[PDB]
DNA sequence: TCGTGCTGAGTGATATCTGCTTTGGGTGGGTGGGTGGGTTGAGGCAAT
DNA sequence: AGCAGATATCACTCAGCACGA
């Protein structure tokens, strides 16, 4: 009736694999092999890597919406979004079972209450001078902190 | 070409509506005489209010009164349930 | 003067289709403004 | 994709008459 994610209260993160261990039972280990930014092309798109260089900017933490929780004036029930995008449209009819059949009109209005927020920070991650070829200028790699 | 929703004959006689009043509607008004005239009209009121709620949410209080009065007139089943209803008292 | 349709065209109303425009950046302009943003670098000028 | 204006097709109210009571 509500979204899994609505009740989770822990988050999952994937620690990279060690090169000891990938050398021990005769493994390349992608992950834990650091790159620099240049590095990082097209091609390592939706993979996990490891990014080698220095902290430039860190922004302050701010609450990112997750789950949205919506109220009726008129049904007396709960409704439920959710954002997994940028930007998204708040509801603005209610939708459910008895609105619908009644075909009474109802507003949904927005409850930060109940919703779900998960802490959120924007950092910058700059090459370092060792890593930048001859006559090159360094560049920088966006990096999103969510939870803990 | 949506039906629109009334407050139907079929509405009024179901479990939550006349027999909902019938069953319980002396127990939660009460008019007392130590009380304010204003307060026990909104008590009656609050009673006819929140079963009206109940029964068809569509439209306000008065408005529901107005709907009530015009189905009465025209409705035979509703006219036949009130009589009854009437008769039944009348025979205890 | 109540009840029950049959007629009815009027007075709605609400469920239902037809055209912008936008972000921002010169792949809309300077007869839309510079107090709605951009905007660091070079250049010429006056007071110094 | 979203929003504002508009068309047109959808019902509902007061209107009033025939039968009989
Ligand atoms: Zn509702």
């Amino acid at each position: 009736l509500f979204p899994p994610n609505l009740t989770r209260r822990y988050f999952l993160y994937f620690k990279p694999l060690s090169q000891n261990c990938a050398r021990r039972y005769r493994k390349k280990a992608i992950s834990s092999k650091p790159l620099s930014v240049r590095q990082i092309k097209g091609d390592f798109l939706g993979q996990l890597i490891t990014v080698r260089g220095i902290i430039t900017r860190v922004s302050d933490v701010k609450p990112a919406v997750e789950v949205i929780a919506y109220t009726c004036d008129q049904c007396g029930y709960e409704v439920f979004q959710e954002v997994n995008s940028r930007t998204f449209t708040p509801l603005s009819e209610c939708t459910s079972e008895e609105c619908s059949q009644n075909q009474t009109k109802g507003q949904l209005f927005m409850s930060t209450r109940a919703s779900k927020f998960s802490a959120f920070q924007e950092c910058k991650i700059q090459e370092l001078s060792q890593q930048v070829p001859v006559g090159h200028i360094p560049r920088s790699l966006n990096i999103h902190v969510n939870g803990t | 070409r949506r039906p629109q929703v009334k407050l139907t004959a079929e509405k009024l006689l179901s479990d939550k509506g006349l027999p909902y009043v019938l069953k319980n509607a002396h127990k939660r008004i009460r008019i007392s005489s130590k009380k304010n005239s204003y307060d026990n009209l909104s008590n009656i009121i609050q009673f006819y209010q929140l079963w009206a709620h109940e029964l068809f949410p569509k439209a306000k209080f008065k408005d529901f009164m107005k709907i009530c009065q015009t189905v009465g007139k025209t409705d035979p089943v509703l006219r036949e349930y009130r009589v009854s209803l009437f008769r039944d008292e009348m025979g205890m």
